[PDB]
RNA sequence: GUGUAAAGUUCCUUCGACGAGUCGAGUUGUUUGGGAAUGCAGCUCUAAGUGGGUGGUAAAUUCCAUCUAAAGCUAAAUAUUG
RNA sequence: UGACCUCAAAUCAGGUAGGACUACCCGCUGAACUUAAGCAUAUCAAUAAGCGGAGGAAAAGAAACCAACAGGGAUUGCCUCAGUAGCGGCGAGUGAAGCGGCAAAAGCUCAAAUUUGAAAUCUGGCGUCUUUGGCGUCCGAGUUGUAAUUUGAAGAAGGUAUCU
């Protein structure tokens, strides 16, 4: 079925009959809106850049990639988020070129 | 609405025009009294999210609060004890900045009762924060079904007791496996682990 | 402080343990208290039951995964089956579960047939309901009207069927499977990048 | 506005709907939330901002 | 009762049978397991052997949960069978009819294989066996059915 | 201290034996006797009565 | 009872706003059974939107599971040298 | 000649706080005697003393939970887990949690939404009445947002078979 009906291994435990589970909506908790989108961009507009943001964009226009993220995650504080906030300067560096 | 506007500026606190507002408003808040009446909120949506509401009996203040850490109160820095007591520096209060804000807005007006609290700004020797407080005695909360609860006499100075939003963060009340020592009361939890249960049948 | 051949002893008693002695003298006065306050609590409303009807869930953990007991609430999908609100289900003596959900589908049968047993019984006055009609019932105890059952467990004769693998082995494969499993398809994965790219 | 729920309770006395007897209003907009959900929605054709809010 | 202890029966004598010379004293030798490496070495080396140091490694966080597996044995296994119906089965048990024997159901995580079965098929059912219960099982004419 | 132990725990096999031995000791005449009882002009134990 | 009212129930479509000097990171002190750091607090840094937290060994890569913080109320079972 | 914002004054109209008690309760602050046969980490003890705040209970509470199961399902307490995992000059010592059985069970509320064809909301004065309040009216609060509507278990806006 979807276990392996044994005690032991890989996918170990007791066949069930599966049952499709309605999504609740508190997992619909990371999705993005046409509301939050429209606000964000116009107070982007508004704001503007932080002072190390623009140090973020300055290492990336000169091929500074690894030293970007060792720049944002000595910001931000974790590695994932310094991923994330580097693709983010990029994109920004990619609307700025036309 | 604008509200959404508001809170989404709010987060961007290193832009340029968020900088400057912040450095104008430091200053003026440190040239008024240490507690002082704020005649609206400096962030309405964020006085929103906590409960206020534009309504006779919705009190602000603004209070101005001395950072860094607690200095141990010893003469002369002698504890007399043992060398594991003997730190005086780099010593820390168990309670935030904002609660002791909250403490001292209370005590000031002794009246009301402290719904909640936030940060409004900061400089290296201050943190200033905005304290919703409601007042109990007013008709337009003794007659609002969403405000009752705060009239009952259970939350007498409940700043003063960690039952506020700040006060519950520091005492530890969450849920989980790291709250495991403070999840229902640190000191209640305490005694029920050091309490000897004797039964009429021992077993 | 330490002689002859006796067990070594870890006896916590070196704090002031004396100040939080809770010695039980009102066990039998909290039986009856308690005993006092169901009765209250039940002639209040009577008819009506004192207990709501509990699902049926099974124990968590690979201890307890044989056990079933009485859970918390009905699922709303559960209630969903056979057509009863949540809001509605909370009313009649039915109790509800939001956060429970049904991967499977024996627990679901079992609690659908549950509610379904619960709804057959159940009678529901109104206005036109005369107090004659309502002496005439008993107050029902929900928990043992509908009690929670474990299932048998498999008894009495079948065929005997050897397969070829004894069940020894089948266990020490599944193990050796699950043990190499990572380094295997990490092995499998370069063996397959090197002879196919440099078979480009 | 009590002048017009007047005129609105005489009409609906008569059985009508009491929206034909009022005309429909065209007035200025105001309050920040609804005008800028208007603006967001493309529906104000001019919005004049307080300098010193 | 008090009246059967020998406080009653030292009454009159001086020192309540803790000697003259050595004078019944507060804690001498220390308290509770004090000196343990230094005056309380010749009885815990001689008692209590291993009970300085570290062996092994730790487990954080143990769920004792995952571990458990109750043990059964296979001179143990019929007494699983209902007792009603016990020696209709050790008689009419055959290859097309042999009893079902749910060990997990009755609170056993493996079958192990000390004893002898009687010579009769059944058919057990369990999470895990040994290598020598299960042959013993077979040899019977039985077999071991995994579940989980 | 309150904390001393009142109440003793005896088993319930050995509880229900020495009920049963009082029960049948109750059938002895000279037992109840010695127990003080004025049985002496009772014709026989057990001493039955009707349900009236 | 002013019940052409209020609420629930089935299905389809388009949507679905969800709390920031906060989360998180470093360091310092204290505390915890929490051990390359359990909670709390100070200071420095400081977010995101299928994102965020947790998954008791630090790290990167790939998944999976499970909830939905930074806002709030709520009887009973529990405590009780006044 | 008048608004607004901010800030004042009044023996202004009407209110509210303080202090007491100590057994239990919510926090802060905080030892040392003592044990380690000495002693400094540790222990006593996250205790005593000190400070702030309540109630008949308090606190906690409807998961940013537990788990790793065939999954449980707010909080609290008891029995057990367990003197266990772990922590500890790994010494003296110390030390929880999940599951399981039970007592008791109860669920929910905001913020973020344009009422926009009508601030629909509310304190107060005055009058009146059948007065823990209703009705009328007038100032005031409030658009820098008071009502109705929704709270993630959802839900909204359109359409929808009609029923309860």
């Amino acid at each position: 079925m979807a276990k392996s009906g044994i005690a032991a291994g890989v996918n170990k435990g007791r066949k069930t009959t599966a049952k499709e589970v309605a999504p609740k909506i508190s997992y619909r908790k990371g999705a993005s809106s046409q509301r939050t989108v429209f606000v964000r961009s116009i107070v982007k507009e508004v704001a503007g850049l932080a002072p190390y943001e623009r140090r973020l964009i300055e290492l990336i226009r000169n091929a500074g990639e690894k030293r970007a993220k060792k720049l944002a995650k000595k910001r931000l504080g974790t590695h994932k988020r310094a991923l994330r906030k580097v693709e983010e300067m990029t994109q920004v560096i990619a609307e700025s070129r036309r | 609405g604008a509200y959404k506007y508001l809170e989404e500026l709010q987060r961007k606190k290193q832009s340029d025009v968020m900088r400057f507002l912040y450095r104008v408003r430091c200053w003026e808040y440190r040239q008024k009294n240490v507690i002082h009446r704020a005649s609206r909120p400096s962030r309405p949506d964020k006085a929103r999210r906590l409960g206020y509401k534009a309504k006779q009996g919705f009190v602000i203040y603004r209070i101005r609060v001395r950072r860094g850490g607690r200095k141990r109160p010893v003469p002369k820095g002698a504890t007399y004890g043992k060398p594991t007591n003997q730190g005086v520096n780099q010593l820390k209060y168990q309670k935030s900045l904002r609660s002791t804000a909250e403490e001292r807005v209370g005590r000031r007006a002794s009246n009301l009762r402290v719904l909640n609290s936030y940060w409004v700004n900061q400089d290296s020797t201050y943190k200033y924060f905005e304290v919703i407080l409601v007042d109990p005695s007013h008709k337009a909360i003794r007659r609002d079904a969403r405000y009752n609860w705060i009239v009952n006499p259970v939350h007498k100075h409940r700043e003063a007791r960690g039952l506020t939003s700040a006060g519950k963060k520091s005492r530890g009340i969450n849920k989980g496996h790291l709250f495991n020592k403070t999840k229902a009361g640190r000191r209640h939890t305490w005694k029920k682990h050091n309490t000897l249960s004797l039964w009429r049948y021992r077993s | 402080a330490i002689s002859k051949n006796l067990p070594l002893l870890n006896n916590h008693f070196r704090k002031h343990w004396q100040e939080r002695v809770r010695v039980h003298f009102d066990q039998a006065g909290k039986k009856a208290s308690r005993r006092q306050s169901r009765l209250r609590k039940a002639a209040k409303i009577a008819p009506r039951p004192i207990d709501a009807l509990r699902p049926v869930v099974r124990a968590p953990t690979v201890k307890y995964n044989r056990k079933v007991r009485a859970g918390r609430g009905f699922t709303l999908a559960e209630l969903k089956a056979v057509g009863i609100a949540p809001k509605y289900a909370r009313t009649i003596g039915i109790s509800v579960d939001h956060r429970r959900q049904n991967k499977s589908q024996e627990t679901f049968d079992a609690n659908v047939a549950r509610l379904q047993e619960y709804k057959s019984k159940l009678v529901i006055f109104d206005k036109k309901t005369k107090a004659s009609e309502v002496a005439s019932f008993e107050q029902v105890d929900v928990s043992a009207t509908f009690p929670v059952e474990q299932p048998a467990p498999e008894s009495g004769l079948r065929a005997v069927e050897v397969p070829e693998q004894t069940a020894y082995r089948t266990l020490r494969l599944a193990r050796n499977e699950k043990k190499y499993k990572g380094i295997r398809e990490k092995r499998a994965k370069e063996k397959a990048e090197a002879e196919a790219e440099k078979a480009k | 506005k009590k002048e017009r729920l007047t005129k609105e309770a005489a009409a609906i006395a008569e059985g009508k709907t009491a929206k034909d007897v009022s005309p429909k209003p065209v007035v200025v907009k105001y309050g920040l939330n609804h005008v800028v959900s208007l603006i967001e929605n493309k529906k104000a054709k001019l919005v004049l901002i307080a300098n010193d809010v | 009762p008090t009246r059967l202890t020998k406080t009653r029966k030292h009454r009159g004598n001086v020192s309540a049978g803790k000697g003259r010379i050595g004078k019944h004293r507060k804690h001498p030798g220390g308290r509770g397991k004090a000196g343990g490496q230094h005056h309380h070495r010749t009885n815990l080396d001689k008692y209590h052997p291993g009970y300085f140091g570290k062996v092994g490694m730790r487990y954080f966080h143990k769920q004792q949960n995952h571990f458990w597996r109750p043990e059964i044995n296979l001179d143990k296994l019929w007494t699983l069978v209902d007792s009603e119906k016990k020696d209709e089965y050790l008689s009419k048990s055959s290859a097309s009819a042999a009893p079902v024997i749910d060990t997990l159901a009755h609170g056993y995580g493996k079958v192990l294989g000390k004893g002898r079965l009687p010579e009769v098929p059944v058919i057990v059912k369990a999470r895990f066996v040994s290598k020598l219960a299960e042959e013993k099982i077979r040899a019977v004419g039985g077999v071991v059915e995994l579940v989980a | 201290k309150t904390w001393r132990r009142w109440n003793v725990k005896v088993n319930h096999n050995e509880k229900r034996y020495a009920t049963a031995s009082a029960i049948a000791a109750s059938a002895v005449t000279s037992l109840v006797l010695a127990r003080g009882h004025r049985v002496e002009q009772v014709k026989e134990l057990p001493l039955v009565v009707s349900n009236e």
